[PDB]
RNA sequence: GAUGUCGGCUCAUCACAUCCUGGGGCUGAAGUAGGUCCCAAGGGUAUGGCUGUUCGCCAUUUAAAGUGGUACGCGAGCUGG
RNA sequence: AGCCAGGAUGUUGGCUUAGAAGCAGCCAUCAUUUAAAGAAAGCGUAAUAGCUCACUGGUCGAGUCGGCCUGCGCGGAAGAU
């Protein structure tokens, strides 16, 4: 999990999804790309 | 590094900088850099920009800077009191109004400019924006 | 199944064929021996493609193929190695009569319907190496 | 992508090759490697078959024109056809031939004369010998 | 051909020009001959896709003001500072 | 709304009980009961189920498209059913069925005693697999997760509790 | 027309940017042991050698020896280096 | 959008290297069978294999894609009684 205030996709398996109001980046293909705004 | 060679004086007042810019179309190159906001740009941050925008192009195409940084900023040092003279000069800066085209290309394709003025945009203190030449 | 690229009148050396073909399960004297036997009327000095079909008994069937288009456009125009750099740098010449020299021999191993499809097919292996046309 | 200056210009030449052909075989080929397809287009050329995979509304299309408007009901599935304009025949036994030893698809219907051949009877167009038979 | 309708301004300066620009419209001048000029107003959206096309600063132009149509060329234009749109244009009758 | 739009055909032996919200859907497999959101209108008529937003409700759209979706999935409930397998990977790993606890053996100090909920039953016809059977596709996926949550399959040589249909990536230890 | 200064002693109280213990994501996480980030303030969080020292260096511990605010907390509570 | 099927031939392109066969690097990047298939976008092998994409035929059946001008919100957002 990276906690950062810039969120982006990072692969084309990358997945913007917005969560309980958090903006998060969710990776079927790669899990240092699971990302949280924060 | 930009830096006037010689000015008729060394210290400037401090000024203001209200109004819109001189020099808003894309005057030598097919693509520019333009400001949409207010600001000061140091000879630092125009070098910076300088740099990730040529990166970008692999040194290919042309680049035009259409900003000068003239304006001498003195600063005072720490544990000195007010006044005693006007402190020393530092750095130069160029004062942006909105509307100026900061840089300007072309011989690259706009898809290619479009990404090396990202990358210098995110060096620059003051918002910008795309632009390409028009006809008149 | 495996493929690979042995001499005309030569096979049995352990660094390019030996471990290559045999960490499967293929018999190292009795393949070297078929293969020269049938390539003796194939010419002294051209590297000739052969593809290896084993089964679950390690038994094996092999069927010959003609040699490459990389390799024939080498002794065509008189050269050992090719180019580092492909149009950079010229290391040969060859015809157009040379070019469908090497086409009427690829033409079982071809997927082109006429000649000058075959011999544009060729021209392309040229390119790639460095070799002019000329 | 094809634009429709593509797709009438793919109507064009296989309405053209429609006309001067005599015998032609529409037929399934899902599930089967390039390696045997360049194997029975090698079979085709030879035996004067023009040989295509082309869109079943692309086909209606270029089969409005007369005689193989019965064709139609056979543009469902994936579709190839085999034109043959040297000699009748060729095909419609090049094609059983292709479909008994690879198992992978049925072929779907064949055409001759203007009229519609089902899938059981195309023993018809594979029995016929050469042209250059009635010597 | 190019057909972009106008109308005649009923107010003129600083003032008056704000508010049509507020208003999605910008102030626009026919100039040249012997004919007076006319002070036009304009529809923003209208010309801003028009002049994206090369053709419109080259081209003979057909304004509509009033029934009436006018045969110009695109003479000048006052574009906005920094975003993409038209503050003011000139036309001269062709 | 896609998904909304497309009826759901009721078969021969399907009984649809609607009173408001309420949706009982029986069959030979069972029954299942649901509460719709109140966005929702359900519409019965011939063999099928239709849904529809209800005026008024922002989100209407939407919801109907997850009514459907449930409705669907719970004729398919008591006609049909869900089969969820699992499959165990890893030394000593075993797993068993005394009528509706599921015993698992997943290498630590005491054995596991899993107690299956209503509708849900399991057999184990290997020891290191696992079929589970029942008309609700929720419950169904929470018991499969429930088991799996036990040993979830480690990324160095992908053991642990697996679905069947689950890709497992391994990787290297890191080098030195 | 006076708001006593550094450090110590005694006694503390809050914040969390968390030192330990607790939960968790990623790891260039095999295990053991770590790195980094997120959550978490419930409690816990050395004694000595030198120096007025706070700090620091050093010795030996400890699960750990947290970082800060409180008139750089605390002299009508003590000390007075 | 999803799902079915293909993703070929010269050829293991040339150079280099113990090996480099689309997939360490460097240079070139055409041509053929074509419905379409980069002398190859990523993972994998000691090198091969194997898995998938760009692209295309089928199925489905009416919408779908993301830039511009704008209104109001969302994250970025930790402090001491
Ligand atoms: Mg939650
Ligand atoms: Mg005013
Ligand atoms: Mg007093
Ligand atoms: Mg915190
Ligand atoms: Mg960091
Ligand atoms: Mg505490
Ligand atoms: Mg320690
Ligand atoms: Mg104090
Ligand atoms: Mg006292
Ligand atoms: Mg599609
Ligand atoms: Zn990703």
């Amino acid at each position: 999990m990276k906690v950062r205030a810039s969120v982006k996709k990072l692969c084309r398996n990358c997945k913007i999804v917005k969560r309980d109001g958090v903006i998060r980046v969710i990776c079927s293909a790669e899990p240092k790309h699971k990302q949280r705004q924060g | 590094m930009l830096q006037p060679k010689r000015t008729k004086f060394r210290k400037m007042h401090k000024g203001r900088n209200r109004g819109l810019a001189q020099g808003t179309d894309v005057s030598f190159g097919s693509f520019g850099l333009k400001a949409v906001g207010r600001g000061r740009l140091t000879a630092r941050q125009i070098e910076a920009a300088r740099r990730a925008m040529t990166r970008a192009v692999k040194r290919q195409g042309k680049i035009w800077i259409r900003v000068f940084p003239d304006k001498p900023i003195t600063e005072k040092p720490l544990a000195v009191r007010m006044g005693k003279g006007k402190g020393n000069v530092e750095y130069w800066v160029a004062l942006i109004q909105p509307g100026k085209v900061l840089y300007e290309m072309d011989g690259v394709p706009e898809e290619l400019a479009r990404e090396a003025f990202k990358l210098a945009a995110a060096k620059l203190p003051i918002k910008t924006t795309f632009v390409t030449k028009t006809v008149m | 199944y495996v493929k690979l690229q042995v001499a005309a009148g030569m096979a049995n050396p352990s660094p390019p064929v030996g471990p290559a073909l045999g960490q499967q399960g293929v018999n190292i004297m009795e393949f070297c021996k078929a293969f020269n036997a049938k390539t003796d009327s194939i010419e002294k000095g051209l590297p000739i493609p052969v593809v290896i079909t084993v089964y679950a008994d390690r038994s094996f069937t092999f069927v010959t193929k003609t040699p490459p288009a990389a390799v024939l456009l080498k002794k065509a125009a008189g050269i050992k190695s090719g180019s580092g750099k492909p149009n950079k740098d010229k290391v040969g010449k060859i015809s157009r009569a040379q070019l469908q020299e090497i086409a009427q021999t690829k033409a079982a191993d071809m997927t082109g319907a006429d000649i000058e499809a075959m011999t544009r097919s060729i021209e392309g292996t040229a390119r790639s190496m460095g070799l002019v046309v000329e | 992508a094809l634009n429709l200056q593509d797709k009438q210009a793919i109507v064009a030449e296989v309405s053209e090759v429609a006309k001067g052909a005599l015998s032609a075989v529409v037929a399934d080929s899902r599930g089967v490697t390039v390696d045997k397809m360049t194997e029975l287009r090698k079979a085709g050329r030879e035996a004067g078959v023009y040989m295509r995979v082309v869109r079943n509304t692309l086909l209606r299309r270029a089969v409005e024109g007369t005689p193989f408007e019965c064709l139609k009901d056979a543009f469902v599935g994936p579709t190839l056809i085999a034109y043959v304009t040297e000699h009748p025949g060729a095909a419609a036994r090049l094609f059983k031939e292709f479909a008994k030893a690879n198992a992978k698809f049925e072929v779907k219907a064949a055409a001759f004369e203007g009229e519609l051949i089902p899938a059981s009877q195309i023993d018809r167009l594979a029995t016929l010998p050469t042209y250059e038979e009635a010597i | 051909m190019f057909t972009i309708n106008a109308e005649v301004r009923k107010e003129q300066g600083k003032g008056a020009s704000r508010r049509l620009r507020a208003a999605n419209k910008f102030p626009a001048i026919i100039y040249g001959g012997k004919e007076a000029p006319l002070a036009i107003e304009l529809d923003h959206d209208k010309v801003m896709n028009m002049q994206a096309k090369a053709e419109f600063y080259s081209e003979v132009l057909t304004i509509v003001v009033d029934g009436k149509e006018i045969k110009v060329k695109a003479q000048d234009v006052q574009r906005h500072p920094y975003k993409p749109k038209l503050q003011h244009i000139d036309f001269v009758r062709a | 709304s896609r998904v909304a739009k497309a009826p759901v055909v009721v078969p021969a032996g399907v009984d649809v009980k609607i009173n408001g919200q309420v949706i009982t859907i029986k069959g030979k497999n069972g029954e299942l009961t649901r509460t719709l959101n109140d966005a929702v209108e359900v519409k019965h008529a011939d063999n099928t189920l239709t849904f529809g937003p209800r005026d008024g409700y922002a989100d209407g759209w939407a919801q109907a498209g997850t009514a459907r979706a449930l409705l669907n999935s719970m004729v398919i409930g008591v006609t049909e059913g869900f089969t969820k397998k699992l499959q165990l990977v890893g030394v000593g790993y075993r797993a068993a069925v005394k009528g509706n606890v599921i015993n698992l053996s997943l290498g630590f100090s005491h054995p596991v005693d899993h107690q299956l909920p209503a509708g849900i039953t399991a057999e184990c016809p290997t020891q290191t697999e696992i079929v589970l059977k029942g008309a609700d596709k929720q419950v169904i996926g929470q018991v499969a997760a429930d088991l799996r949550a036990y040993r979830r399959p480690e990324p160095y040589k992908g053991k642990g509790v697996r679905y069947a249909d689950e890709v497992v990536r391994t990787k290297e230890a890191k080098k030195k």
